[PDB]
């Protein structure tokens, strides 16, 4: 339903982190990754692949990648830690 | 009728009707007993076709959709055995640019199913008459996720059984519309991002396609596996009757690319450049 | 609930709806209770200087123990959707403790409350489909 | 006595004198009014904000240059900071609004051009991107005060974050028909010999009876430049555009807290 | 059937219902009303906010201690920041409104204590400071939602930095009359055995017909703890006074920019 | 049809139909 393939991420802290969420939908309505860290977009074709490009990763985050496919909300979020000396 | 052509003659007065002022927004409203000599032609000609009734009163085609009948082993074959078409009619570019000459439409849809078979492989043995089953789901109700699960049964989803060799099935779908009117534009979203969300709705699509949906045509071959695989090809047809529309718009000039009003960067240039102004 | 098992056989449903409150307290808790709707499309409520602005009703405890808060039909489509769709959302409701919930001692301090809801007599289904309950 | 070039336009505590005008345009035949209660879709109270936002409010004035390709205004949205009009907006979930759009632009007799004025129903445009389909963000589909400007080029950026606004091309209109059948909308053409200002009255148009201002944009107002302007001494000059713009007969049903959109 | 302790006030979309109320004081005998034509002052067209602001508004709960004593807010400045009376006040240079006070305090059949809840017209307070005479910055007499205490002393700074403020004293009432003699005004009880709820209806009073809402306020809503609260198990509990207020019969004149006052 | 919705306005009256109780069974 949704799906967010960099799901195990190891980054040290401030750097970017590339994201990638998509639905197993055609139409996805309402789709977006729910976190307060900065972020434009990455391009990709296709009305259903889809990359955000997360940057300045100080702590753990677990951000939720909702999907409005006309089954229900879905939900699905990606698992980052972070480096230290 | 259209309207007829009096006896006039030639004028020499102050009344100008050869000049106007399109500043002020009408239009040309000259007819030519005003700037020439007319003869009397009474004219019985009518304009009964082009009324919307019978400018829109063709079954004209919205898809193509595809379902196989055969032993399914992989995965992929399983997803051969049946085929849901989200519906609307924007899958084609005909009856498409018929209806985006309005803005606000209203009908009843009359819908017509016209379906074709062939053998996949040669010598594979053969098969017996087959039955389609075509189920419209609305918005909610379970789309299927094998061909043989508890979706077909559909004891309360509107179903057609067709006989393969039959004449085709037909059927009336009433304005099922949540509005007032079918928009077939609509300049707005499905909600509205508001300020410092953590949700980051910056991926709401834009206008039409959020708030549109009609239903699922799903449709399976009713039959088990033969031992000649069966390719199906099923032509969803429509026809709107009772109809009104109201805001015209202009055509679509340059190709569509998607579902939206959207156009294609090599397909920008409708025009082909003439010689020069002077030629007939 | 039973509204709401009604609506899963339907797709398009208009009408207001009736939330019935039934405090089951002690007969000396006395207290006040704010009940809100909030018609959607903007910040969700969660203070109380958030749900006042909406339609809302004050709610006093005693005699008289069944509250009823209307949530009234206020929508752009004539018909909302029986999914969770954005363009035909339905509104927002909070509930927040008006004053707050008095007892003397000798009494409860924790207690319960039962929820309702119904349909008002201008509430209408269309365009009969199957459920999504059973398989 | 009368003549058709000289016209006052009263709305609240707002006049619009003129005496360069073309006659005005009643957009398809229907002066704008309350809605009736045959045709009610909520059943709440409704607030009518009778002369605190029934009123001219005057936008920011564009320079129509020489190379100057086009302008767009979405209608209800182009308020959306105006007075109370803003403030009924987002207290109300529900709101339909007549319109007076007034459009001010003035020359010598030495000057030439014209000026398509537009009222377009359902302005949906093209995005900007061909990675994907019906693609607009919210703050680049509504830019509010100052509008948005066409283009007479066509450059969807392969970005997806860049092209998540309108393809706003001028001879497709935006939304891929041609400028010159745009004419079987409500328009008036500004003719810096003729006239000197575009007046239409738009009823509210919208398939339900009120609808969401927030997310839903009814009109869109247009101006295409179709002869552009030539001044001979200075070929470089510029006159204003001033758009001022009265709602009309507006009407607002489910108070709440304030809506506060998104800005980025 | 009916009694007179079950009581439902609905204005606009907002209702207020109690049930155990003493009776409602309608204030000298008039409900409010519009301006008639035959006293109107300004001549240019009233904004009349029919529902957008003729409904209920809940300021904040102050907790009545057993050491509380007292609470005061001014009335058409009370409201300066809520919905869009608060867009209507400032927005406009005249306006008058009448009132539907509605004060909310509730305890268990144990506890103890009163409540003289007033509506003093023209409640001019005194200074806290002798360097001076009636010597009020515009912050201190004017603070809107909170509202103000009183105080069982009189402790006049010499500093007329911070004697810029009401020397709200609770016995003298503020203004030097003694407080048993405060029921002259229109006034409630509330006390904690007979009712929860005071319910008064003010109408606009002032000698002007219309008047400047930013710069005069026109009631004063006082709140005295005449018995002290007195809970036996626990002597020291607070129960909330929630003041809950509501505009009637708006009208507004003068319509410009919005006022926005200094807040320091 | 269904029930209409009547022009009512605000009420400040003894008359309080929002304020059942459901122990009665309706």
């Amino acid at each position: 339903q949704t799906s967010v393939s960099p799901s195990k991420v190891i980054l040290p802290r401030g750097g970017s982190v590339l994201v990638t969420c998509s639905t197993s939908c055609d139409q996805p309505k309402l789709l977006g990754i729910e976190t307060p860290l900065p972020k434009k977009e990455l391009l990709l074709p296709g009305n259903n692949r889809k990359v955000y490009e997360l940057s300045n990763v100080q702590e753990d985050s677990q951000p939720m990648c909702y999907s409005n496919c006309p089954d229900g909300q879905s939900t699905a979020k990606t698992f980052l830690t972070v480096y230290w000396t | 009728t259209a309207q007829s052509t009096p006896l006039t003659s030639g004028v020499n007065s102050q009344e100008v009707p050869a000049l106007t002022a399109v500043e002020t927004g009408a239009s040309g409203q000259a007819v030519p007993s005003d700037v020439i000599e007319t003869r009397h032609v009474v004219n019985y000609k009518t304009r009964s076709e082009s009324t919307l009734e019978s400018f829109f009163g063709r079954s004209a085609c919205v898809t193509i959709l595809e379902v196989e009948n055969f032993n399914a082993t992989t995965d992929a074959d399983r997803k051969k055995q049946f085929t849901t078409w989200a519906i609307t009619y924007t899958d084609t570019v005909q009856l498409r640019r018929k209806l985006e000459f309005f803005t606000y439409s209203r009908f009843d849809l009359e819908m017509t199913f016209v379906i074709t078979e062939r053998y996949y492989a040669s010598n594979t043995g053969h098969a017996r008459n087959q039955v389609y089953q075509l189920m419209y789901i609305p918005p909610g109700a379970p789309r299927p996720t094998a061909w043989d699960d508890y979706t077909w049964q559909s004891s309360s989803n509107p179903s057609v059984f067709y006989t393969y060799g039959s004449a085709p099935p037909r059927m009336s779908i009433p304005y099922v519309g949540i509005a007032n009117a079918y928009s077939h534009f609509y300049d707005g979203f499905a909600r509205v991002p508001l300020k410092d969300e953590t949700v980051d709705s910056g991926d709401t699509y834009y206008g039409l396609v959020t708030i549109n949906d009609f239903g699922t045509l799903a449709v399976r071959v009713v039959n088990e596996y033969n031992p000649a695989r069966i390719t199906s090809k099923i032509r969803v047809y429509m026809k709107p009757k009772h109809v009104r529309c109201w805001c015209p718009r202009p055509p679509r000039a340059v190709p569509y690319r998607g579902e939206g009003v959207d156009f294609k960067q090599d397909s920008i240039t409708p025009l082909t450049a003439v010689e020069n102004i002077n030629t007939f | 609930t039973m509204l709401g098992e009604i609506l899963n056989y339907y797709t398009h449903w208009t009408g207001s709806l009736r939330f019935t409150f039934l405090f089951c307290g002690s007969m000396m808790a006395t207290g006040k209770i704010l009940l809100s709707y909030s018609p959607p499309g903007a910040k969700p409520p969660t203070t109380r200087k958030d749900a006042m602005l909406g339609t809302h009703i004050i709610w006093d405890l005693g005699l008289q123990s069944s509250c009823t808060m209307l949530a009234p039909w206020i929508s752009n489509t004539v018909y909302r959707r029986c999914i969770k769709d954005d363009f035909t959302e339905g509104g927002y409701i909070t509930c927040f403790y008006q004053t707050r919930i008095v007892v003397p001692s000798g009494t409860p301090t924790s207690m319960f409350m039962l929820a309702f809801v119904s349909a008002c007599p201008d509430f209408s289904v269309r365009l009969l489909r199957d459920t999504n309950h059973i398989s | 006595g009368y003549s058709d070039r000289v016209r006052q336009i009263t709305l609240g505590n707002s006049t619009i004198t003129t005496q360069e005008a073309a006659n005005a345009v009643v957009a398809y035949g229907e002066w704008p009014s309350y809605l009736d209660d045959k045709e009610a879709n909520p059943i709440d109270a409704p607030t009518e904000p009778d002369v605190s936002s029934n009123r001219f409010y005057t936008l920011d004035s564009v320079q129509w240059k020489s190379t100057s390709r086009g302008w767009w205004w979405k209608l209800p949205d182009a308020l959306k900071d105006m007075g109370m009009f803003g403030q009924n907006m987002y207290y109300h979930y529900l709101g339909r609004s007549g319109y007076t759009v007034h459009v001010q632009c003035n020359a010598s007799k030495f000057h030439q051009g014209a000026l398509g004025v537009f009222a377009i129903p359902e302005y949906v445009m093209a995005c900007n991107t061909e990675a994907k389909t019906s693609y607009v963000s919210y703050v680049n589909a509504n830019p509010g005060e100052k509008g948005g400007v066409f283009d007479n080029a066509y450059n969807p950026s392969a970005e997806a974050s860049e092209g998540r606004k309108f393809a706003a091309l001028d001879y497709l209109l935006g939304c891929g028909v041609l400028a010159g059948n745009a004419f079987v909308y409500p328009h008036q053409i500004i003719n810096l010999r003729t006239n000197n200002s575009a007046t239409l009255v738009l009823p509210y148009v919208n398939s339900l009876a009120i609808d969401c201002m927030a997310k839903h944009n009814n009109w869109g107002l247009v101006i295409l430049p179709l002869c552009k302007l030539d001044y001979a001494p200075n070929s470089s000059t510029e006159i204003p555009i001033t758009v001022t713009i009265a709602p009309m007969f507006t009407e607002f049903n489910g108070l709440r807290n304030i809506t506060v959109p998104a800005t980025q």
